[PDB]
RNA sequence: UUAUUGGAGGUAGAGCACUGUUUGGACGAGGGGCCGGUUACCGAAUUCAGACAAACUCCGAAUGCCAAUUAAUU
RNA sequence: CUGGGGCGGUCGCCUCCUAAAAGGUAACGGAGGCGCUCAAAGGUUCCCUCAGAAUGGUUGGAAAUCAUUCAUAGAGUGUAA
RNA sequence: UCUGGUGACUAUAGCAAGGAGGUCACACCUGUUCCCAUGCCGAACACAGAAGUUAAGCUCCUUAGCGUCGAUGGUAGUCGAACUUACGUUCCGCUAGAGUAGAACGUUGCCAGGC
């Protein structure tokens, strides 16, 4: 399991988030052990791919900038209409 | 022939705050009208028979918390 | 089996409380006065009548109407009185067991019952027009219910 | 429940008016009040 | 049919219908359910009508849950009288559904039978619906 | 089980209820008292600043004797009287703590009264 | 009128801690099937999950309002 | 007065919601009260702390009374909110 | 530095659990003769003493078990603007409630005694 990420720069307005979601991209955040909070973005279909393979409770090799961080998916918001994930939280696991 | 049994109300009482936080007041100025004590009297502030809060000296008004979930008003002298 | 770390840590009987009972008097004010006299004759502490704490539905009761009486025997004289009374009533009871096996509410309560039988053992209440059941309660200054039963087992019948 | 008039024996005027329940208090009521002619408290009695 | 045993007030203001569904947006008791996609009132005659239609097609095989209850009374005047001499008398009980609210849930049958029974029930309701399954992922 | 209550903690409730309109103000400073099973302490306090100004007690080596205890209260009262007499021997207010004004605290207060203080 | 600063107040939204309404499932106490008890069934309590409110609230905005500054425009 | 008029209802005062987080705000809009009472149910100084739930126990209407623990006003506060 | 008295602070201070301490304090503790007192009980209050005890209250160390506090990111709602009559859409500011990471088994003033 290996997901790659991109760092979101400061202060996305709501139109930016809307365009971002109109792609296959998902806003997310990473926080926890040995790390400071970083706002990132992730592709939706690849995330579904790796989650269908590692399971709901599994470890991911998320790549953030130059680092790579073992991480676990803490929570996620989901739109019941439109059937699409809309936000994910990532938790560094030490 | 139908009618209603509801038709009545009482006149409104003009309760609530009467002076502002940070404003200068004179001796017996009314600061707050209420039923019961939603706000308690603090320093240099009295409480009337109808629970009215009023100043006892000249000074400036200060609303401020009392405990975890209570409030009070005070008046401080120099101004 | 005591194993007291210090003499200060030793379970002892805290106090004894005996209540006159219901004494519900619709027209038995004189009977209530007689029961007060009887309670005063039994133990050597001034008997204090009780009163209602609520208004029972479908009952001749309101807020007041002194239906009851309680006395608090905890002094050395009261302790000796209770001990001699228990020793005497043990003969007049005429029961093999004597007391229920599970009397404590877990905290160590006696909650013993009385049905006017051993009552007035000193002076036969031939003048009595009713029965005087009692409710003696013993206060255990001990946390463990089993240990409290074991302590009350000394000089006791259950 | 009626009105009553308390009267000062020496003052010579009736300057205290109060109320009473005739059923609970069929008697005439007395209390000492201040008379601003003697400059002191004196006993007042219902008429 | 379904109506509360007692309420504090018999004459209430009418609910707000704009917005999106506040809660109850997921299947939690069974395995299939009917999701609403438009907004309306459901009138407690429609609920019984749709439940009878849905429960007889399954031949008393599975279980049904109704995630909706009519809590609100609405009034109506007698036959077309003049305007305004007091509020009218109670006539029915309604529940307000907004897009995203699950309405029914079934379990204990095949996916095919569930699809058919929920389709049958959805034709008795004044709202557009959609067959959904218990979420995962 | 019978549970006996801590007596000192019950005292502080009564003391806080008493100590609502009674406060020291640097002209009338509060005279507090704390009694134990063996000793009696005293203190003059100005609540407006939260600072104390004088202090006396029975366990002090100055007043050391085997008076019953009430005479010890009398002498500590007369003692804090002079220590406050050094400055601002004027009106004060008496904070009886939570104790019933009787016996020992009463003796302390009467001693302080009959010795110059103006409460 | 705006910037900055301080304050009073319970709407939208949310939530179920109280007062009411409600759907499933447990747990046990009771009546109760029987021959007193099994089981059923029935009602009450505590729990787990999930819902509703103009006259519910553990929470709680955006705005609007009251003020004060050798502030800036008018 | 009045969703024409009549018939029916209503007319002064108090509390709540409508009322859109200051105050104010209508309809024959939605709910209730008042036309008093108290000689202490007023003043002051001292004390004190509940309902309820749980387990026991003669009478036990299940609960009256008694004992222990928990128990934030759920008690109580003359009279509506 | 320890203990005590007395203040200030929204429980980050509380409740629960485990473990240790005493003649320097404090408390349990002895008794009811006296001041005083208990609708009865020296239980409580009050007074008189120091025999015992750290058992308890209390004080110190451990734990995040319940309670309390609590971001970032996202979402709801909404001032203004622009389309529109859609149980609406778009842009721009402000920005919850719930939930997650996490904090937390108090901080501090004055006095006395002991150090």
């Amino acid at each position: 399991a290996s997901l790659k990420s991109i760092i979101r720069q400061g202060k996305q307005t709501r139109s930016d988030l809307k365009q971002l979601r109109k792609s296959g991209k998902v806003p997310a955040v990473v926080y926890g052990y040995g790390t400071k909070n970083v706002s990132v973005k992730v592709d939706e279909v690849e995330f579904i791919k790796v989650i269908r393979e590692v399971g709901r409770n599994g470890v991911i090799e998320l790549g953030v900038g130059s680092k790579t961080i073992k991480v676990m998916v803490a929570d996620y918001q989901f739109d019941p209409l439109k059937n699409q994930i809309t936000h994910i939280d990532f938790l560094a696991i030490n | 022939v139908s009618s209603t049994k509801n038709g009545r109300d009482s006149e409104s009482k003009r309760l609530g705050a009467k002076r502002a936080d940070g404003q200068f007041v004179t001796g017996g100025s009314i600061l707050y009208r209420q039923r019961g004590t939603k706000i308690y009297p603090g320093e240099n502030v009295g409480r009337g028979g109808d629970d009215t809060l009023f100043a006892k000296i000249d000074g400036v008004v200060k609303f401020e918390r009392k405990g975890r979930d209570k409030k009070q008003v005070s008046v401080y002298a120099v101004a | 089996k005591f194993n007291y770390s210090s003499v200060m840590e030793v379970p002892k009987i805290d106090k004894i409380v005996v209540n006159m009972g219901v004494g519900d008097a619709v027209q038995n004010s004189k009977v209530l006065d007689n029961a007060v006299e009887e309670l005063e004759l039994i133990t050597g502490q001034k008997p204090l009548v009780t009163k209602a704490k609520k208004s029972i539905a479908t009952f001749r009761l309101r807020e007041g109407m002194p239906i009851g009486a309680k006395v608090t025997l905890r002094g050395e004289r009261m302790y000796e009185f209770l001990d001699k009374l228990i020793s005497v009533s043990l003969p007049r009871v005429r029961d093999f067991q004597g007391v229920s096996k599970k009397a404590f509410d877990g905290r160590g309560n006696y909650t013993l019952g009385v049905k006017e039988q051993l009552i007035f053992p000193e002076i036969d209440y031939d003048k009595v027009s009713k029965v005087r059941g009692m409710d003696i309660v013993i206060v255990t200054t001990a946390n463990t219910d089993e240990e409290a039963r074991e302590l009350l087992a000394n000089f006791g019948m259950p | 429940r009626v009105n009553v008039t308390l009267a000062c024996t020496e003052c010579g005027d009736r300057n205290y008016i109060t109320t009473k329940n005739k059923r609970n208090n069929p008697e005439r009521i007395e209390m000492k009040k201040y008379c601003p002619r003697l400059n002191k408290y004196t006993l007042h009695r219902e008429t | 049919m379904l109506l509360p045993k007692r309420v504090k007030y018999r004459r209430q203001h009418r609910p707000k219908t704009t917005g999106r569904s506040k809660g109850g947006n997921y299947v939690t008791f069974g395995e299939f359910g009917l999701q609403a996609t438009t907004t309306s009132w459901i009138t407690s005659r429609q609920i019984e009508s749709a439940r009878i239609a849905m429960t007889r097609y399954m031949k008393r095989g599975g279980k049904v849950w109704i995630k909706i209850f009519p809590h609100t009374p609405y009034t109506k005047k007698p036959l077309e009288v003049r305007m305004g001499a007091g509020k009218g008398a109670v006539e029915g009980w309604i529940a307000v559904v907004k897009p995203g609210r699950i309405l029914f849930e079934v379990a204990g049958v095949s996916e095919e039978v569930a699809r058919e029974a929920l389709r049958l029930a959805s034709h008795k309701l004044p709202v557009k619906t959609k067959f959904v399954k218990r979420e995962e992922l | 089980m019978i549970s006996k209550i801590d007596k000192n903690k019950v005292r502080l409730k009564r003391h806080a209820r008493v100590r609502t309109n009674l406060s020291g103000t640097a002209e009338k400073p509060r005279l507090n008292v704390y009694r134990s099973n063996k000793h009696i302490y005293a203190q003059i306090i100005d609540d407006n600043k939260g600072v104390t100004l004088a202090q006396a007690s029975s366990k002090d080596s100055d007043i050391a004797t085997t008076a019953t205890k009430v005479e010890l209260a009398t002498k500590v009262g007369e003692a804090i009287a002079k220590k406050a007499a050094d400055k601002g021997i004027k009106e004060i207010v008496f904070d009886r703590g939570g104790y019933l004004y009787h016996g020992r605290v009463k003796a302390l207060a009467e001693a302080a009264r009959e010795s110059g203080l103006e409460f």
